DNA sequence: TCAGGATGTATATATCTGACACGTGCCTGGAGACTAGGGAGTAATCCCCTTGGCGGTTAAAACGCGGGGGACAGCGCGTACGTGCGTTTAAGCGGTGCTAGAGCTGTCTACGACCAATTGAGCGGCCTCGGCACCGGGATTCTCGA
DNA sequence: TCGAGAATCCCGGTGCCGAGGCCGCTCAATTGGTCGTAGACAGCTCTAGCACCGCTTAAACGCACGTACGCGCTGTCCCCCGCGTTTTAACCGCCAAGGGGATTACTCCCTAGTCTCCAGGCACGTGTCAGATATATACATCCTGA
């Protein structure tokens, strides 16, 4: 009866029992899955390391080894969809890329 | 014997129509019999089919109730409606009022006869815009009128008139457009109020699902609007084989026979005109081909063996291989017509030997088409032939239906294959010219037999009459001759009915009514790819035909005509539609 | 005194991507109140989403639909694969 | 000297390019501790907070400012005048 | 726990740090009368954000203003902050 | 079949306002689905509302300060002049 | 034991009964109240009387005795805060109310 | 000579006489085979009841109204009353969609 | 030939030119220029394409093949176009 | 086009400051074990939703031509914030207390779940009839020119 | 400066189809009597906000000063408003199958519920190193003048 974690059966990060107790106690729904929690950690994996990626490319591209949240923005608004969807919320500490109208600049 | 006790039951509700404005003797207590036709009738004579048929509706006048004309169209019953317009006018001095209602398509015909027969009766008209519609709408209301033309889709615009004013005898045409029970049309007839008398008059009988309840069977007449709505279960079942449909359900279809005696009329041309000496009605089969191959079957393995399974993966590619032209850039890419793109059909191939020698042999076809979409790529691979031709359709705007046809009836004109579909000239299109008639697929009701071939039948064409019906070995559409032709002829009791519901020779409704009764026999029969030689035979009407089609098969049969067919040439088969899906 | 929060999860996720890439707390902070509140919009998103068929007990299907509907884009395919990718990985044991 | 409109361009260029606060805080201080003050009595604020509410509104009115401009590119005259901006308060629902 | 009573309690923004912060929002011209009108919607605004603020904390029978409330305000104001919780 | 709305309760409303006005069946659904949004927005956050302080039942208060906090404005202040007073006229029996 | 609602103590229209049972099945939360649902009746009647009395109003002033979403729509967005409330959520048949730019009429 | 009108008056009549009425503007059909067709794209075979038809039908068709009316504002705010791509491109920007 | 379902007017031009016209008639808006039509008709494709997106993902998740009207009522009311007398 | 100045930059360095990791107590997530109720795959079942078409009727939809007037550059000029230059000066800043209440835990209940019993309240089918839509036709009201 | 044509509401009646009732049914609202339990005060820490408070200094403000720029005016044409005319496909109605959403009903079944037992993440000290300010320098880039 040895225990093992279920997490570490699908060879991911984020936790299946957290998130399944967390959605549970919740109140979102009056039962709960089995599997959900585990497409859960997935989708988490996949974008935590889908924005961490991209994050760690500009930090890369700035030469920095720790990441800023002005990279996290650069990083998110150079992407076309992940801009989308962040598109209506803001961000901390974050600001505005360096951008230049058209006729703005003189000739 | 549930009809028997209709017999008292009529008794109660027949003087609806007469006091508040046995079958036989209750219709005959009251004695009036005039075979005499009017002297103010002017414009021609009445035939002894027609004088008996005026005095039927005089007959129907004794009691007065409502009556049913059934008889075949071509027998003038324009002459027999103005007959009794101008009749009651007279011998009773009722003079009106009078109500007529006919299509748009006919109604050219009704006001041309207004001048011949009854140059006495002041008519009004509606047609057009609606200022034209309004001069005679003002004129009508101060109470000037006779009879009073009106079509179909007027009815419901026509409810300002017909509310408030009240009628005597109201006439109508096209009562099998009436088969619509929750049709507006019906409605607005409950709508209308009432009058004293009406006559349903339709062209053809009882069509489609199970003879006709709503109407002749329920609406039309004092004792029969809630009778049978109880007895609609009991009758439904008869229209356990030889036990039920044969033995038992015999005497109970002679009783509905029986009730319905006095109340409709038809009669054939063959038993009064007979000016045409005799039809024939052949059918072919054939096979598949590459694309109607057992890919064809497959094609019914994606989508479910969109939806419709009947319309889509069937009746559309069982005649022209393929369909809404997504899957024409599969098999020819270019979508550019060249040699044999219609012939890798296996309906579409037979036609490949009839025309070749319908032009040596000089005979002119008429083609029926269903599945429109069919209509201009036929019409356009017949440009690769290159044979003359004329064309129509729905979308003619009624212009050039009447043009068109003197440029058709020209003798010196070579136009041979006739474009048509079953629902469009409303059977008024009066073509006697074209002696062959060809079919792609069935129509589900009898309609096929009662448009198409009295375009052929009609008078003006003494030839033979031919029709080729085209069919495929292991199909879909099969089934649907059986269900269309085989299991819809139970109205052949009903033509049947109207040779016994005629003056009726008493040998009629047994002798020669079991000669009907024998032929269901053959169904079985016939529930038990030929050959191109074969229907060679069976297309010539006398000996010249067979000796110019053995000069026309020596030419042809020397060289080669590739081949008969062509089979799926095999990477089509997994290719097209793995990607559509 | 007692707080809960990803961390270590999203810093293995960190060694595991970029190795040689370091994270501040606040960067931290704002990831883990991202990954937080998208998990707020998938579930809180698919009460509704199971409540419209009155289904009482929610399921992957569920969650599927809620994360598909929620974000646009060619992303919610990788979604798929990888969500789908773990499900399978997950009942294959 | 510089051209007219050039320092404008290297300034607006050092500042997108930089992440750092820019209004100052100490003001943003006394402003929401006295406009707070007018509510409810004796509100106690972390400096957490003042960051939170300082960088939001900071970051917003930036975006306001960026529509601004666009409405004022757009209505072909560069100067920014009361008109556009409560034309973009107004497009925006607040009012 | 002393009390200190200054003036400029509204207009205290200062103009070249307000012009800056447009800058920032990258507009090229700025005339004389957006400062008043600036400071006009971020009073609206900032009255919307502490009557929140205010509803939270008074809910809560606290007398301390938190991050929270104010993340959450802004929240149901339809922008999400992050990194300080919530 | 079995389906559900205030119907009546609306119709008798418009009865004690305006006696003399009707109503039709489009203006019942839009004030019904109108109601059921409304009272959607404010159990909805009452929720969330509830869940900061970690409180498991649900007051009169939760949906106090809910509603006070859904719609500005002046009408407030009648809500609770009009909510408060029902509340001690229910107690109060 | 006589059974008497308890909607009717408070002089209300609106169900107690339903919305309480509504409430608890609409896993909102994982209890349930007292005087809230009474609350809730309460407000409905407040805000049902409210939009129905100024779309009673509207249906006066057009001289029509049943009442229209067209004059829904007026008496909504004639009001300040209750358009305001329901600017950002569209209507049903409703329609724009007339209004003319200032410039755009000619002299 | 004939009867004529000011240009821009019969625009001032047509303007009172639509926002007068609340009766529905656009054609039933070919927003529906719009609808069917553009859902066509996606998944085979959806069925579409008459009553979904009219609610995007005018949820879309009011709300585009909106659209037409924000439009008009800032084209009266650029002083000119003619609506380009331009207005119309910034309204659908300052809406947040693209 | 003429036999190819290519050759039509396109399905995207339904809404005609007298149609927006008194659609922004009813607008408010007065002189119209050309390219309104065309890209109002792009809008109206995208923003038309974005919600049938959801329609089919809802009534997909249902397993049903029958888009009704509480569909499009969810779906506006979560982009927040909630649209009432329907629900 | 290049002399003479305002803004960036990478090569030592050295120097405060936070991030990382290397071990400890401690709440806790899972892994067997056993009941209970939500749901699914069956199967009738009746009313709408789809395919192929016809027959018509309009009020819109499209095209052609006149022509009125505003977009649309081009020009002149009166300001006015943009750009320095001093001159205050209040923002920080670290260095002192102070404390009101956030938070955490302990304890005794008033209070909502929860089941069994009881019914009026509200939801599906009739019914009938007064307010609303519609067609005239005429009294203006509105718009545009002599 | 006003007097000439169309456009539109005001009555003046008429069909007409849902709105309000009205009634039968039936089932969720209501009541009574358990029963387990957050939660409502009560007490105790202790802590980070709240003021001075002297000191320092980049930032803000008043002032001079001065070219860009927007505001106003002015001519040109070309595009959409508005007339007319064709023309024309949605809107109804009507054919004729075939098939897809909802109600009982039932009986297997999968994840709450709970109970026992164990190992994992997280608050807490820790000491070591990645990064930000301070500084000098050939090189990068805009201005004013020829």
């Amino acid at each position: 009866a040895k225990a093992k974690t279920r997490s570490s059966r699908a060879g991911l990060q984020f936790p299946v029992g957290r998130v399944h107790r967390l959605l549970r106690k919740g109140n979102y729904a009056e039962r709960v899955g089995a599997g959900a929690p585990v497409y859960l950690a997935a989708v988490l994996e996949y974008l935590t390391a889908e924005i961490l990626e991209l994050a760690g490319n500009a930090a890369r591209d700035n030469k920095k080894t720790r990441i800023i949240p002005r990279h996290l923005q650069l990083a998110v608004r150079n992407d076309e969809e992940l801009n989308k969807l962040l598109g209506r919320v803001t961000i901390a500490q974050g600001g505005v890329l360096p951008n230049i109208q058209s006729v703005l600049l003189p000739k | 014997l549930l009809d028997q006790t209709k017999d008292t039951r009529i008794t109660h509700l027949l003087r609806q129509t007469n006091a508040f404005l046995d079958y036989y003797n209750v219709a005959h207590r009251i004695k009036e019999d005039i075979k005499k036709q009017p002297s103010i009738l002017v414009g021609g004579t009445l035939k002894d089919y027609q004088i008996k048929g005026l005095q039927w509706m005089v007959s129907l006048f004794n009691n007065h109730l409502n009556g049913i004309l059934a008889d075949e169209m071509g027998l003038g019953k324009t002459i027999q409606t103005i007959s009794l317009l101008t009749y009651l006018y007279e011998m009773k001095n009722i003079r009106g009022p009078y109500l007529v209602i006919v299509p748009l398509s006919t109604l050219s015909n009704w006001s041309s006869e207004f001048a011949k027969w009854a140059p006495t009766l002041r008519t009004i008209s509606f047609k057009g815009s609606p200022n034209e519609r309004k001069a005679k709408q003002a004129k009508i209301r101060a109470g000037e009128f006779d009879v009073v033309l009106t079509t179909f889709e007027y009815i419901i615009k026509e409810r300002a008139l017909l509310s408030k004013v009240k009628w005597v005898h109201m006439i109508i045409d096209e009562g099998h457009r009436m088969k619509n029970a929750q049709s507006k049309l019906s409605l607005t007839l409950n709508t209308h109020y009432h009058a004293d008398y009406r006559l349903i008059l339709t062209g053809t009988p009882l069509q489609n699902n199970l003879p006709e309840l709503w109407a002749l069977l329920n609406f039309v007449l004092p004792k029969i609007f809630n009778s049978v709505k109880s007895f609609d279960e009991w009758f439904n079942t008869p229209f356990d084989k030889i036990e039920l449909s044969e033995e038992e359900t015999l005497l109970v279809i002679r009783r509905l026979h029986k009730v319905l005696r006095p109340f409709l009329l038809r009669r054939l041309k063959k038993d009064v005109e007979k000016e045409l000496p005799d039809k024939v009605e052949k059918v072919v089969k054939c096979k598949m081909s590459a694309l109607q191959q057992i890919m064809y079957q497959q094609m019914l393995k994606y989508r479910r063996l969109g939806f419709n399974n009947q319309i889509m993966q069937l009746k559309k590619i069982c005649n022209h291989p393929f369909v809404f032209e997504e899957v024409e850039d599969q098999i020819n890419p270019t979508r550019e017509t060249n040699d044999d793109i219609w012939r890798v059909a296996g309906k579409f191939e037979l036609l490949d030997r009839i025309l070749p020698k319908l032009k040596a042999t000089g005979h002119r076809v008429l083609i029926f088409f269903q599945m429109t979409q069919i209509m201009d790529i036929m019409e356009d691979f017949l440009r690769y032939i290159n044979i003359k031709y004329l064309r129509l359709d729905g979308h003619t705007k009624s212009d050039e239906r009447s043009e068109l046809l003197r440029l058709f009836n020209a003798p010196d004109s070579e136009y041979l294959c006739f474009i048509l579909s079953t629902r469009a000239g409303g059977l008024g299109l009066n073509l006697q010219t074209a002696d062959t008639v060809i079919i792609f697929d069935t129509d589900w009701n009898p309609h096929q037999d009662l448009q198409a071939q009295d375009r052929a039948h009609r008078i003006g064409q003494k030839n033979e009459v031919r029709i080729l019906r085209l069919i495929t070995t292991n199909s879909v559409e099969e089934v649907i001759l059986e269900r269309a032709y085989k299991k819809l002829d139970i109205d052949g009791k009903v033509i049947q009915a109207g040779k016994f519901d005629n003056k009726s020779t008493s040998e009629e409704q047994e002798a020669l009514l079991r000669s009907l009764l024998d032929a269901e026999e053959e169904r079985r029969k016939k529930r038990e790819e030929l050959k191109d030689s074969e229907i060679n035979e069976i297309l010539a009407r006398n000996d010249e035909e067979m000796a110019v089609l053995t000069r026309m098969d020596e030419d042809r049969s020397k060289k080669e005509e590739k081949s008969r067919l062509l089979e799926k040439k095999r990477e089509e088969s997994e290719s097209a539609a793995v990607y559509n899906g | 005194t007692r707080k809960e929060s990803y961390a270590i999860y999203v810093y293995k996720v960190l060694k595991q991507v970029h190795p040689d890439t370091g994270i501040s707390s606040k960067a931290m902070s704002i990831m883990n109140s991202f990954v937080n509140d998208v998990f707020e919009r998938i579930a809180g998103e698919a009460s509704r989403l199971a409540h419209y068929n009155k289904r009482s007990t929610i399921t992957s299907r569920e969650i599927q639909t809620a994360v598909r509907l929620l974000l646009p884009g060619e992303l919610a395919k990788h979604a798929v694969s990888e969500g789908t990718k773990a499900v399978t990985k997950y009942t294959s044991a | 000297r510089y051209r007219p409109g050039t320092v404008a361009l290297r300034e607006i260029r050092r500042y997108q390019k930089s992440t750092e606060l820019l209004i100052r805080k100490l003001p943003f201080q006394r402003l929401v501790r006295e406009i707070a003050q007018d509510f409810k009595t004796d509100l106690r604020f972390q400096s957490s907070a003042v960051m939170a509410l300082q960088e939001a509104s900071e970051a917003y009115l930036v975006a306001l400012f960026e529509d601004t401009n666009l409405c004022a590119i757009h209505a072909k005259r560069v100067t920014i005048m009361p008109k556009d901006i409560q034309l973009a308060r107004r497009i925006r629902g607040e009012r | 726990r002393h009390r200190k009573v200054l003036r400029d309690n509204i207009q205290g923004i200062t103009k070249p740090a307000i012009r800056r912060l447009a800058r920032r929002g990258g507009v090229k011209r700025i005339s004389g009368l957006i400062y008043e009108e600036t400071r006009g919607v971020l009073k609206v605004f900032l009255e919307n954000v502490i009557r929140d603020a205010v509803t939270y904390t008074e809910h809560a029978k606290r007398k301390t203003v938190t991050a929270m409330d104010v993340v959450y305000a802004l929240k149901r104001q339809g922008r999400t902050l992050y990194g300080f919780g919530g």
